[PDB]
């Protein structure tokens, strides 16, 4: 006639009174257990029990007057988890094995401290590889939580945070509220989360549902992984009696599509246990076990501790079997469980042993125990739709099986993002404008070279022979440069790739500096020979000087292009909202200018170069105003255009910087200028001789 | 005639916190010898402590509470255990026993009155650290503390009461850092502001790995003052447990720290309830103790002393002591409460009276002077009240105890009389010249004076010499000489009167080289048109962009730049020093061209194509320096004072009429 020990908090003030029903069922189970089946062949299991009342004082005088006292014990059963610490630390000194039907505390996961604490009730720390999963299955990976702080809720998100670490899931935010989270869910839309954890109890989940509609954190674009052990309607109890400013209305609505992720403790199959019925034959009888207690559970009023009475059945069925197979092994010669005293140490290892292999399906499931003495359960989600919860599947912690049931309403259709993905976008230069520009730029470069080609003349007539020709061949050439440089400034990222944009960019500064040298060391250069003759009053004094303009430019640009040259400075803009989509898309632009390190240094110097140029170009072509000479009858034209082409080089260089950033303007202006600047000045200098040429 | 008590000890061989236990229970035996030994104290009684070892285990102490509960004499109170852990639980176990515990030597900050009702602590918690830190902080002015604690509990509550407690001293937290392994990482957040006094709450080696990184990164001393909890053991700091700092390494930086510990022995002067001082129950002690030793030695004998106490007023109040005493029985505990609220007396470690549940026990304080420990004073609970003469003096690095805020003060700048008067009196000296050859050249109309360049130019360009010393003057001005008020129109004369030095001498010297180049192949006006192109755009200045000093006080080491306008510079000064530019490189470029030529009616060109190339060079150095070298105002003027002065002299000596015999 073995006995155990149970204690169950059936009659107290506060906590978890959980043996209202956890009595009873293990009563059921002690019937099952020694009157129908030949589970002991020859025994009758015994329990004598006492209330805790839900505190650790009373558990501990409720385990001295068991542990001393005339009919012998060889096991405990505990309820809450004080209890459950008070005894299962100190059993190992009467080397006892303490069952716990109902202690869901992280912290009796340690076997230093409980040596011989087996739990059939799993730990708050089950529902986080669940999460997780769900987490990795919806492609999420920016997640909230939302604690309460009790002891039991930090040691959950801890074990949430660590294994978050080993799936590339980043936790943005951590709050942490005592009794009222406003201060902690309104930060929750600061740093901006979509997918949020509650690691609180329900009367905390009341009030943090009310706290998210007029703070308006549901809809489309939340996700809420609320503890899945709340009552059916969690939402719609206890609404006056709080400081629940909201409506049952309201209450509802933002319920909606959040997920509940809980720990299975009833037979979700219509298999039959173990016990020789199933989990809704259990169920059945133990509602018709209770109403004889005085509880009115017909019409609800359920008694406290309804939902774990599955685990105390378990619990006394577990340790029926292990003594089963204890005393299946210890036939192995004379010591047998009658004659168990709290020194025998072999008897105790032996039902350790026994209780370590333990498999078997019972109401709540398949029972079995981790190596640390917790419940292997499996993990079941559900979520909640218009105020009702449809199960989407359940998970196998153990081994990875996710057994699926495609019932997730997702509102809009598609699984939420866990963040506002941005996109960056490269804004371009309109390809009509950079074609149409490509086009005149061509236009430009053949007329500019049918001019060079028609100066084959040069010695067949005196017109351009007493033009200093060479001269005006520089000016062609340079402008062919600086045109191909104006092509080249219209060619953005759009039609090159990024890591040989730099290539471009370079390229576009030194021809147009080279082209602009050499435009006008036959414009201005040749201006400067001129008045120097009318002074002083042929061919060298003009190439050695476009020569030296040419090395002092060229020394700059190449100083510039090795010492700091240009890689990449994209810009920004407002996040800019995208067409139609229905969906957190954020559209960014980014523009392609050109910087670098001392950018300023450089572009002040070039421009300074070339200002200094076109000052002296301008003054000189107005002492230049009528000294025609004969060998260079072209010096009143050249010279007409030097104010043209100054003018427009002192306005489009200042006003370029303050529309540089507008992308398509600012090259419709740099290509025009430019186009002018080389069509005036080749028209007044070579239409004339044309004209003159032929008539 | 036998009461028994029930005690709990951490003995027998190698269990952690073992010299807690075997160090006491000499002080228990003497206290029982003394107490049966005494009289009108307890008389028909003889305390026997009837006491099992709890190896450090909560099962263990569980077990030994249930045997002793369950057979043997009735124990009519509980000696508390040494170990949080081990007491803890036998603290919840008691309470439907109806039994009062006292401890001995469990400091844990959690002992509260309303968890444990019947846990009368006879030495003081951790919390009671508090108080004395707080105290030195009254001491030695020091109202800005941050705090580096360990993530334990223990260490925890106490940090947590501190901070809570020093926000009404108007002492203001900078840091609180809570490490967990890592101690330098910390430091370096606590470092990260310009924080010297730390209060830390920590382990010993903890404490010894804290003081490694002290070391690692700098915070020796001589600056960086420490505030830490010492319930450590003897020579903490000599064991070789932390990264790798040696003894004679980790002690650098515990040095001029201050540690807070239980005062082990009252130092006055009084006679205790057993009838003899302290010292000789310290002799008695260090007789019968052999090698074992403990800081709670006296504690322990003044637990078992006011357990006397209290067995002695329930035996007067309640006659049927040890003939009704019932463990079910609910009064008894109450009565024994009342026995444990009603003790005051004086034990060897000073007046014990239990005040919440706990003893305010005096607070032991020292500190590390010269590679030793040596005590400093003592902080009264009681009458609150920090005795610092007791002990050694407090010994600081250098003279002065740490500032709480490091001070560095800051001045403006541009001074030094010297640099300022030697440029005053050159300016002087150099108008005296501009006036003396205004005054060569007013005896005009005389042969070559009155054939040469035209005189009436030459008192323009004396004119704009004179004027640039006037602007090197006013330049040179700064805001500690003038009111502040009159910043802007100085800038302004910075500015305008610079201009004008410009206008009337650059341009005197352009009219006359615009001359020369009419001439290759009614007229001074154009110097005033030139002033034109500069007075227009100073009204600019005024009118729409008024000046707004910028102070920017930067790198202030071991002052504060005082700027002109903080308008649009790069957009108007650098348009100003462009046209500037654009008339030099002019000047100097028809110079070139016309250096030959002699063109009588206006003559000494060549000295005037002189002054313009030393003109064009003197102007684009100044401006170089002035762009680039503005560190301070005073580096400035002393480099371009002088440039100003020689490029002016030279122009006003080369082309006003050098000998001419
Ligand atoms: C699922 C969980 N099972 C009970 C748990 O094992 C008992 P426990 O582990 O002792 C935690 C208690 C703490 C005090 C208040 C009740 C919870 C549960 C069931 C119902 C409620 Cl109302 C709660 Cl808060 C927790």
């Amino acid at each position: 006639e073995l006995h155990i020990g149970g204690i169950f908090p059936i009659a107290g003030k506060g906590g978890w009174q959980g043996g209202q029903a956890c009595m009873p069922a293990t009563r059921l189970a002690l019937d099952d257990v020694n009157k129908q089946p030949n589970l002991l062949p020859g025994f009758k299991l015994i329990l004598h029990s006492n209330d805790s009342e839900c505190e650790p004082g009373l558990g501990a005088s409720v385990m001295y007057n068991l542990l001393y006292n005339k009919p012998q014990k060889l096991m405990l059963l505990a309820g809450c988890s004080t209890v459950c610490t008070t005894v299962a630390e100190a059993a190992k000194m009467w080397n006892l094995i303490v069952l716990c039907y109902g202690a869901s505390s992280p912290a009796l996961s340690d076997r230093k401290r409980f040596p011989t604490l087996f739990r059939t009730h799993p730990s708050a720390t089950v529902h986080n590889p669940t999460r997780i999963k769900l987490m990795k299955k919806f492609g999420w990976s920016r997640v909230a939580i939302l604690q309460q702080a009790e002891e039991v809720f930090i040691s959950t998100v801890e074990d949430l945070e660590n294994r978050c670490m080993e799936a590339g899931v980043e936790i943005v935010t951590r709050q942490s509220f005592l009794s009222d989270p406003t201060d902690a869910v309104r930060n929750l839309r600061r740093q901006d989360a979509r997918i949020i954890v509650g690691l609180f109890y329900v009367v905390a989940a009341r009030r943090v549902l009310c706290e998210m509609y007029k703070q308006q954190l549901y809809g489309r674009a939340h996700v809420w992984f609320f503890i899945g052990w709340y009552e059916d309607n969690w939402y719609e109890v206890n609404l006056k009696a709080e400081g629940i400013t909201c409506t049952v209305e309201q209450m509802r609505i933002a319920a909606e599509g959040h997920l509940t992720t809980e720990a299975l403790m009833w037979n979700q199959n219509n298999q039959t246990t173990i016990s020789g019925m199933t989990a809704e034959e259990f169920r059945h009888r133990l509602n018709q076990a209770l109403i004889e207690e005085g509880y009115d559970i017909n019409h609800d009023r359920y008694p406290e501790g309804y939902q774990e009475a599955p685990l105390a059945y378990d619990a006394v069925w577990s340790v029926a079997l292990a003594f089963n197979k204890t005393m299946e092994r210890l036939t192995t010669g004379k010591k047998s469980l009658r004659d168990f005293t709290y020194t025998d140490k072999e008897i105790a290892d032996e039902i350790y042993a026994a209780m370590n292999s333990t498999q078997f399906l019972g109401v709540s499931g398949v029972v079995a125990f981790s190596s640390q003495g917790d419940r292997i359960a499996l993990t079941q989600i559900e979520q909640m739709i218009d105020g009702k919860y449809e199960k989407l599947g359940y998970y196998d912690t153990q081994l990875d099986n996710l057994s699926w049931l495609n019932t997730e309403q997702w509102i809009g259709g598609k699984v939420p993002q866990d963040r506002t993905i941005v996109t960056h976008v490269l804004r371009t230069v309109s390809l009509p404008l950079f074609v149409c520009m490509c086009t005149i730029s061509s236009c430009g470069i053949f007329v500019a070279f049918a001019l060079i080609i028609f100066n084959i003349w040069n010695k067949h007539r005196r017109v351009i022979q007493s033009s200093h020709p060479v001269c005006n061949t520089i000016m062609l050439f340079g402008v062919i440069i600086c045109l191909i440089s104006v092509i080249l400034l219209g060619i953005d990222g759009r039609f090159v790739s990024p890591e040989e944009y730099p290539k471009i960019c370079q390229a576009r500064a030194w021809l147009l500096s080279t082209g602009f040298t050499l435009a006008y060391g036959a414009m201005f250069s040749k201006v400067w020979r001129v008045h120097r003759f009318t002074t002083k009053a042929e061919p060298w004094k003009l190439y050695t000087m476009v020569s030296g303009l040419l090395s002092i430019d060229l020394v700059i640009l190449l100083s510039w292009q090795i010492f700091d040259p240009l890689q990449r400075y994209l810009e920004t803009f407002p996040l800019e909202d995208p067409v139609s989509t229905t969906d957190d898309i954020k559209i960014r632009p980014e523009l392609e200018h050109c910087e670098s390190q001392r950018n300023s240094m450089w572009l002040g110097l070039v421009y300074g170069f070339k200002g200094l140029i076109l000052v002296f170009g301008l003054f000189l072509a107005y002492e230049t105003r009528s000294i025609k000479v004969k060998q260079i009858n072209d010096s009143r034209y050249v010279g007409m255009s030097i104010y043209n082409v100054v003018v427009l080089c002192l306005i489009t260089a200042p006003v370029g910087m303050v529309i540089a950033s507008q992308q398509d303007a600012s090259f419709a202006f740099v290509a025009l200028a430019v186009i002018f600047c080389c069509f005036l000045s080749m028209l007044l200098i070579f239409v004339p001789k044309v004209i003159e040429v032929i008539r | 005639s036998d009461v028994y008590i029930a005690g709990f000890f951490p003995y027998g061989d190698g269990v952690e916190n073992s010299y807690t236990g075997r160090g006491v229970m000499p002080s228990v035996k003497l206290a029982l010898g003394h107490v049966n030994e005494h009289g009108k104290i307890l008389a028909n009684y003889r305390l026997h402590m009837w006491w099992n070892d709890t190896q450090c285990n909560a099962a263990v102490g569980v077990k030994s509470f249930f045997d002793m509960m369950h057979s043997g004499p009735n124990k009519v109170m509980l000696f508390g255990a040494a170990c949080t852990h081990v007491t803890d639980p036998i603290a919840k176990a008691s309470k439907h026993w109806h039994l009062t515990q006292l401890s001995y030597a469990d400091t844990h900050p959690m002992f509260t009155k309303d968890a444990f009702p019947n846990f009368f602590r006879v030495v003081p918690s951790e919390n009671a650290f508090n108080a004395p830190r707080l105290a030195l902080l009254k001491e030695f002015n020091w109202t800005r503390v941050g705090t580096v604690y360990q993530n334990e509990p223990r260490y925890s509550l106490p940090h947590n009461h501190m901070v809570a407690d020093l926000d009404a001293m108007e002492v203001e937290v900078v840091e609180t850092q809570s490490f967990v392994n890592d101690v330098a990482e910390s430091l370096k957040k606590l470092r990260e502001k310009d924080v010297r006094i730390i209060l830390g709450n920590f382990n010993e080696h903890f404490a010894r790995k804290a003081f490694c990184e002290a070391y690692k990164l700098d915070m020796y001393g001589r600056a960086y003052q420490w505030l830490i909890m010492a319930t450590y053991s003897t020579d903490w700091w000599n064991v070789t447990q932390d990264s790798e700092c040696s003894v004679e390494e980790i002690a650098t930086a515990l040095e001029g720290a201050i540690l807070v510990d239980l005062l082990p022995l009252s130092t006055s002067g009084d006679i205790t309830v057993a009838g003899i001082t302290a010292d000789e129950y310290l002799v008695e002690y260090d007789r019968l103790r052999g090698t074992e030793y403990s800081r709670f030695h006296g504690y322990t004998y003044d637990g078992i002393w006011a357990a006397a106490l209290a067995i002695q007023y329930v035996a007067e109040k309640r006659e049927d002591l040890l003939t009704h005493f019932d463990y079910r029985v609910k009064d008894w505990e109450s009565v024994f409460l009342e026995a444990l609220r009603n003790t005051s007396f004086e034990g060897v470690t000073g007046p014990v009276r239990f005040y919440n549940n706990e003893r305010k026990a005096n607070i032991l304080i020292n500190q590390f002077q010269l590679g030793q420990m040596e005590k400093i004073g003592e902080y009264h609970s009681q009458k609150s009240h920090l005795d610092l003469s007791l002990g050694k003096p407090v010994k600081w690095v250098g003279k002065t105890p740490p500032k709480d805020r490091t001070l560095i003060y800051i001045e403006h700048s541009q001074v030094n009389p010297t640099i300022y008067i030697v440029s005053a009196s050159a300016s002087v000296i150099g108008v005296i010249i501009a006036t003396v050859f205004l005054a060569f050249n007013i005896k005009y109309r005389n042969q070559r004076y009155i054939k040469m360049s035209s005189p009436h130019l030459n008192n323009l360009i004396i004119v704009g010499c004179m004027i640039t010393y006037l602007s090197i003057i006013f330049l040179g001005l700064d805001t500690t000489l003038s009111s502040v008020a009159a910043f802007p129109y100085i800038c302004t004369a910075r500015a305008w009167i610079l201009m004008a030095g410009f206008s009337l001498s650059f341009g005197a010297m352009f009219s006359k080289t615009w001359r020369v180049h009419s001439i290759f192949t009614q007229l001074f006006m154009v110097v005033g048109v030139l002033l034109a192109i500069d007075i227009a755009i100073i009204t600019t200045w005024q009118i729409a962009d008024p000046f707004y000093r910028e102070t920017k006080q930067l790198e202030p080491l071991h002052p504060e730049n005082e700027y002109c306008q903080s308008e649009h510079m790069t957009i108007f000064v650098s348009i100003i020093y462009a046209y500037k530019g654009l008339l030099l490189v002019f000047g100097a470029f028809l110079a070139w061209e016309t250096r030959h030529v002699s063109i009588p009616a206006l003559n000494d060109s060549k000295h005037i194509g002189f002054s313009v190339y030393n003109v064009f060079i003197t102007c684009l150095a100044g401006a170089a320096i002035s762009l680039v070298l503005s560190d301070r105002k005073d580096l400035v003027f002393v480099l371009l004072s002088f440039f100003i002065i020689f490029c002016t002299t030279a122009t006003l000596c080369l082309v006003f009429v050098p000998k001419l015999v």
